[PDB]
This record gives C-alpha cells, structure tokens and sequence, in this order.
C-alpha cells in the first residue's frame, strides 16, 4: 500500500513510504520511509571491469538514490514542454555497485583462434543482453 | 539627456516557451520626436516595425524599432547589428548576440515548509531556490498536480549576483503559498525553471508530504550474492 | 521639471542600530540650486541641513532638507510636517507619519539547506524567510556563531506583496552560503531581522546541523539470501 | 560400408571466432576412388571445392566436398541441401538445418580449489561448469591474468546429456591446474564459454583468491542524508 | 580385414567388488566365423567359453572367447597368456596382467554447489573431482542419504590424461543434480571412487550444506 518514491537499478534501494496515522489524534498523521538497500557481498570496485578488487565499502547518497532522469511533459499554458527532472544526471559515467539486469555488461578478450588474436566481446551478465 | 543607442535583448519567455522572439533597437535622449532612422544589418526574416516616439521623465523622447522572427538565428548563437541615424545629429551603431560562453546550468533546489508553519494546519511556504545562471534572467512557474498555477500566486524575486571569488553566479528565489489542506491530502507541487544554457529546454523539481522530512525512518540492509545483478 | 515636495522617513538602520534618525524633506522641480527657503514643524528643535548640489539626468535641481532628532516621534507614532516657498512654484507642503493601522509584528522562519548540497562538499545554502507587514522595511543580517557578518556576504531580495485579501503583507528571502566543514563541525548560523513594530527591535532564528525534529531511525541487517 | 550420404555442420569455432563458415557433404561406402559429383542446392557462384578422398580401415572409400561462405545463412537460420551422384549408382540427397527451437545458452559457474589440496599449497585445481545448453558443441577456453592460457595446461571434457525430462541439454566440465603461488598472490583466472544460442558469442566468469570469503570480512554500509528529500 | 589378436583387460566393474571376473581373448580381421581355437596358458583348469562371431560394417569378422577366473591371480600380478589358432592360417599370442610397476592411488575432492545456483533454488550441481589415477579406468558413483543412486542420475565424464611432465595419470569429473530443498534440509551426499591400486574397495568423500565456513561478515551500517 506504500508509495514507491525511488527504485534504483544500480543500487537496489526501493524507498517506499506511507502516511501512518499517529496514536494521539485521528487528524495528526506521521510519515515513515522504508529505505530497503541491497549490498553486494561479491562484486568488484567497478562492475564494468572484472580486473578490479572486491568491494568492501558502500555509500548511498539519498539524492542519488531517489533520482529522476526521464524527461516529462508539462502543460505550460498552451505549450507542452519536455522537462529535465534533476541536476545530477550529467555524463563520465556514475559509480555503480550492482549490475542493472536490463543493461548489457561486456568485456573484450584477446582470444587466439586459427593462429591469430581476435578481440571477442564476452558477456558479464549472460542471462541478459538479449534482443 | 543626450542621444544614446542601446539594444533590448529578446525575452527569455519568447526564446524558451513562446514562438517568436524579437530584438529592439532603441534611441533615447532625443529632443526631436520621430524622424530617426533604424536599420538592421541582417535584413532577413520579417520587416522591423517602427514604434511611436514616447517622452521620458525628462521630456526627451525614446524612439525604437523591433525586428521580429529572430528566434531561429539566436538558437544558433547568431548576432545582430543596428545602425541608427539620430533625428538631429549623427551616426550611431551597436551590436548584440545570444552567446556568452561562460555559463553554468541551473541547480534547482526545493525547500519544504518550516515546521513552524505546517504544525498549525494553516498555510505553507514552498521555497524554490534556483542557483547558478550566468545570463541573468529566469522563467519561474509552479505546478499544482498536472496544471499550471496563475502567476499572480507566485512571489518571484529578481536575480542577484552571488558574493565571493571565481566565476560569476546568481541566485533566484520564489515562494509559493500553498494551503496546508492540499498538502495534507498529498497534492504535489513543483517548481519549473527556464534558462538557455541548459538542455532539453526547461528543468523542474517536485515536492509533497512524502519526499519531505520523514519521522522514524526504517532502514533494512540486505546482503546479496548471486551474480551481483539487481532484479 | 514641475515643482513638488515630499518627505522621506529615516532608514530603519537609523532607528534600531542605535539612534541617529532624521527626516529628509525633498524639494523638487528646481531650475536653480539656490532654490527656496523652507521651514520646519516636527514638534521643536532648531536643527536643519540644506544640501543644494543635487541634479537629475534632466538637468533639473533638487534640495535635500534634513531634520535630525526624529526617532522619538517615530517611536510614539506622531506626525511631522514640512513647508517651502519657491520663486518657481509658490508654497509646497507635506507631512509624514508612522503607519500603525496595518502594522503587525513579523513572522520569521528558517529553511535548512537542501539535500543535494549536504551530499556534496563545497558549499551550502541557508535560507531565511521573513513575512512583512504593510508599512514594510526589513533589516536582514546573519550571524556566524556570535559574530555579525558583513553585508557583502549576504544575498538579500526585495519584498514582494503576497497574494490574498484583507491585509497587505510582503515576503523577503535571504541566502547565506555556509562552508560544509563548519556545518559538520557544529558552527551555529542565525538570521537576525530588524522591523518597525517588533518590541525588541530585532528578532533571531537559528540553524544547527541538528535542527529539526530528531528521529528514532531503525537499522537492521539481513544476512539471508534473495538479493534484490 | 554400404553406399551412403551424410552432411556435417561447420565447426563452432569457425562460426563464432572466424569467418570461414562452411558445410561438408560426404559420401561413404562406395568401392571406387574415382571422382564422384557434388551438387549444392544453394547454387552459389563461389567455388565449392571437391577435396581428397580417404580410404578407411576396411578399404572403404570416403569422399567429401565443402561449401564455403555459410555464414549469414546459418546466422539467419537458413537450411542447406546437398545432392550427390555416386560413381557406382544414382543420386542421394540430404539437408542440414540449424536448431532454432530449443536454442538454450549455458549457465556458467566457477568453483574455487577444494580445501584439502588448498591447505597443502603445491598445485590447485580450478574448475568451470557449463550447464543447461542444448546444441552439442561448446567453445571452452581458460584464461590467466587478462591473458590467454595455453591449451596444453587445461583439461576440457566432452558434452554429456543431462538427466530428466525437457529440452535436450548437456553439461561440460573443465579443470585448470594452477600453481598455488599464483593463487596466493591473487592472479585472476577466468572461464570463457562460447555458443551460437547466446546473443553474444561468448560469456565469461572469473575466479581469484577472494572469490570465496576470508575468515575476517567486514563491509562498510553508509546511508547518507536519510531524512533528506527523496524525489 | 587384417588378422590381429588382442586381449581385453578385465574391467573394474566386477573386479574389485564382484565374483567370477574374467578375461577375453579376441581375434579380429577374420573372413571365417568358425575354427578359431582359443588356447589359454594360465593353466587354471577353467575352460574359456566360445562366443558367437560378429561383423564390422565392412564384413570383417571378430571371434572371441572368455576365460572365467581372474581377480584372484590378476590382482596378484599373474600373467595370463592366450594363444589362438587362426581360423584360416597360423597362430597369434598375447598376455594380460595387473601392472603394478608405477601405479597411483586416487585423490577425491568434492566441491559444494556455487552460490550462483544456491541463490536460485531449483537444482544444485554437486561435483566430484577425482585426480591422479595411474591408468584410465575408474568407478564413480554417488550416495544420497547413504543409499546408492541409479546410473541414470549421473553425469560422469570420460577419463583424460592429466597435463604435466614426470607423471602418467588421469583425471575424471562427475556432476550430480540435487534438489535445492534436500541440500538445504541437510541430506548427506557422498562420492564413491573405485580403482585398482587401492587400500579398500571404496574410497569416498562426503559433503553437506554445512562446513567450517568464513561467513561471519560484520556489516557496519552507518546513518550519516
Ligand atoms: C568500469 O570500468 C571500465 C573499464 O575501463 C570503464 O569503462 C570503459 O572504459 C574504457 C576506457 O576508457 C572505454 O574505452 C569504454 O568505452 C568503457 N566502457 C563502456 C561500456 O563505455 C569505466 O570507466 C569504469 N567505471 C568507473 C566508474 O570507473
Ligand atoms: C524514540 O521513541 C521513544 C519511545 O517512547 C520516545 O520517547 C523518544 O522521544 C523517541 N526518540 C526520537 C528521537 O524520536
Ligand atoms: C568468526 O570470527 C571468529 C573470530 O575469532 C572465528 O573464530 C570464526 O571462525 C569466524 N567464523 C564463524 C562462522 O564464526
């Protein structure tokens, strides 16, 4: 029944929240959130490159957790306009903790076949990156 | 009160939201009304319109002509020059353009109501603080749900240069007066800001009584394995 | 260049930051700086200063007539009068007085800094929001600890009339930039505001790094599987 | 050794790494070494090649020809047909078609050394499991620290059909023997697996000294702001 | 069709565990499915049983006989010689024996299932890595709850020679697919490995969901 304010795919951090009535009066009401983080125990400093150390340090900037980078339309009198929804999305790619299952993560490898080296693009998330 | 020339830049409203921006070439400090000549060098688009002479507080006249249909040139960073012949004595020129080349896209922050003003269930002040924009002019609107609020309900404060060293930046603030009843119900309110040195036209931020400050937040940390993939 | 007479009240700075208040009767529409001889009637007190060397861009002249010793009658709410007689216009007259009918003690709130600035380093933005009565004149200052900060460090906006009906009130906002380091270290910042009707001249509100309602944040860890 | 016709697919390595995709059409049984005739239904202009016949252990003769350039057609799921004329008889026909129905790519899981040998250092065994894939051929290579490892040091086993009901699937296991010194120093190893049912030709998984867990492990988890504005 | 004699080594199955092991003497490359006389010179007193002739795809014939009586002397290093009178012309000879010259006992290692599978429930892959047999033959079976599982449930991969110098060994692998529920509930699983050069008739290793594990991760959650 809670409203989902944020659902990040890099740092699973579903932040729901709902109007919980108080115990003092029926008019007065309280707000409570549910920051549900999911920290990876097995992931490298960076997930785009598999030759980096394991990740033992995680920091979650709330602003970055509840982001919005999907332009929206607005009925400004008689002119519907596109709308940037934040002042953060500005790409250098941002630091990312977990793989976004809906994004393709790959690495280049120099494999030698028929006598010569070839740069083969191999999946890091083989259960995704489908057509 | 001597003759002098200046060019009045196009309004940001016409450049970002409207459909037809225009540039005005204006002479002031004139004793002889009318009879002045205003010629634009980029004689394209639509013909400029000569306006009637108007007296200022000193009795001297202001005489100007406006060139419309110039938004397309400005959107490329183009330039305009005006040459004028005084109604009395001389040849005077000037230029403008829509290109500063040291801009800072805006950062829009919203400040929810103070506790002192929401504990009473009266009226609330939503404060929109847009920060950093080098060409000083801002389009500020507010939205209530998915509809625009009338401009008479906003207090939008003019831009002021920020103190300190480094690149020049400026602040603008606006306050929207909101009924605590609709805030209680959960109606969303948002600040919409325009500024040219910024992509996808305008920028916006939205707040309600959910994004605002919570009470007794619950945090649940889950350690994960698998492939490290978020699904 | 038509003649006129008006009266300018003392600056609020002249009636709260100590007492050095005067009323300036302006004599306008002159074509000669010698101008005119003017008289006084603010209760009593023989003290006048006449500055004649003032011109507009129109080239026409104005005279600034300063009457010191006016603070007490502003505190009482009493009136003042000024009169002049010009070779250019004859007699010009006018009065001034403190307005009490729509004068209401102020309402000041402070807005802690936004979230994005707290996640970042560099700087922050503390906002002071002030509600003004109809005869509005506001002195906005800030404190870093117990020290007064120079006006050169503030960004203060002019008042704008609020929407509504039944009374005229204005809003002003001011922004102070605060170093993230002194914010995290516990330096206190405050907004001081001076206003006409406020019994103690000045009011103050403060912002700390802990300002607001404290919370019981519940934190737990789940070692079980399921990921997310 | 009775007269017969059979067709053979391209090598998976030719399909995934190289560009020389080809199909082999083979006659068997016949008693005459003399040249036979091969007809390729695609009727390409490219030079289909009849190569060299081979005598078998019983003196039986095997003949074959190769159709080159079977690249985009296999990637598109197109079928191929071959008609042959025996020197001793008439004509035989057959076809090859790609499986486009149960094209399931493998799931790859890597395992660290077992504890018994790990406690002794010496030489360790890393292992790669490739499971639940349908087509009967897989490319498996083992890597070093971002560097290919020579095939003479890894041991790859043939695919073997899985038990139970469902689409036909196979397992493949492989073992890479690893000096305990490179393990202790954390040299990064990886299993590289390639297949035609995988949208990308290959997938990779990695092992290193931290693929499991040290006996003293901790994680720093910081929630910043918490009570901030969640947009 | 080139005549040739070969003797088939006794298979591990029936050897270290069964009664009445046997050795087979086989002529190949024949044009006549009759007349081969398989004389046996271990002189145990047992008569080898003549088997029916079979043909290759080309028609060449193969004819063989089987001597009962093997394990008691074969595992002792005895040399079983066979001379066969050829159906058409001449004789052929050969021998069989357990070769104890340079043998190596196995090492059995079990690997728990990967976390990537455990996170998904379904079925888990329990793997038995059997390293360093001198020759190629091995018997690999599993136990579930200490009961033997049917051959149909295995995936055992053909012996392959181990890489490296100064050695003559083989490596074998096997995978068992186990419901995640039985693993989580604590059913015991074991790998049984049989081979000639051995102290017993069953070398095995066991695995469970539990072991001494590095799993106490200290998670310092900080509200800042
Ligand atoms: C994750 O690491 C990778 C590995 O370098 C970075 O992404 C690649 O960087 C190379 C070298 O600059 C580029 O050629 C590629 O285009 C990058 N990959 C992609 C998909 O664009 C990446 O910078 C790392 N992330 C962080 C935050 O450091
Ligand atoms: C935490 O809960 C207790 C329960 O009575 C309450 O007394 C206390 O004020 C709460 N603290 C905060 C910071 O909300
Ligand atoms: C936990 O840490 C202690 C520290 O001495 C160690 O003895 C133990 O093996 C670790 N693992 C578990 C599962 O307790």
């Amino acid at each position: 029944e809670a409203t989902i304010l944020a659902d990040n795919k890099c740092m699973c951090t579903r932040v729901t929240s709902r109007i919980i009535p108080s115990t003092e009066d029926p008019n007065e009401d309280i707000v409570e959130r549910n920051i549900r983080i999911v920290v990876p125990l097995n992931n490298r400093e960076n997930i785009s490159d598999p030759t980096s150390p394991l990740r033992r340090n995680f920091v979650y900037h709330l602003s970055d957790v509840c982001k919005k980078c999907d332009p929206v339309e607005v009925e400004l009198e008689d002119q519907v306009v596109t709308a940037t929804q934040s002042n953060i999305c500005n790409e250098v790619p941002e630091t990312c903790y977990m793989y976004d299952r809906n994004k393709c993560y790959t690495t280049m490898v120099p494999l030698r076949y028929h006598g010569e080296t070839k740069m083969v693009q191999a999946a890091l998330t083989p259960d995704s990156c489908y057509p | 009160c001597q003759p002098s020339l200046s060019l009045q830049r196009p309004a940001l409203e016409d450049l970002l939201l409207g459909s037809d921006a225009s540039i005005t070439c204006t002479l002031n400090g004139l004793r002889n009304p009318e009879g002045a000549v205003f010629t634009w060098e980029p004689s394209t688009g639509k013909d400029a319109v000569q306006k009637k002479a108007v007296q200022n507080s000193c009795g001297c006249y202001s005489v100007s002509s406006v060139l419309p249909g110039c938004a397309e040139r400005w959107n490329s960073g183009a330039s305009f020059k005006c040459t004028v012949t005084h109604p009395e004595s001389g040849t005077l020129t000037g230029t403008i353009a829509k290109v500063t080349v040291n801009t800072f896209p805006p950062q829009v922050h919203l400040l929810p109501p103070p506790s002192e003003e929401l504990a009473l269930n009266e009226l609330l002040s939503l404060t929109c603080l847009v920060r950093a924009f080098n060409p000083k002019e801002v389009l500020v609107r507010w939205l209530h749900g998915n509809e625009e609020l009338s401009p008479e309900s906003y207090l939008v404060f003019e831009p002021l240069k920020e103190p300190g060293e480094g690149a020049t930046t400026y602040l603008v603030t606006s306050v929207l007066r909101v009924s605590a009843e609709t805030w209680k119900q959960g109606d969303q309110y948002s600040c919409m800001v325009g500024h040219e040195a910024l992509p996808m036209n305008f920028t916006q931020k939205t707040i309600d009584r959910l994004s605002g400050k919570p009470t007794n937040v619950s945090v649940s940390v889950i350690m994960s394995e698998g492939d490290g993939i978020c699904y």
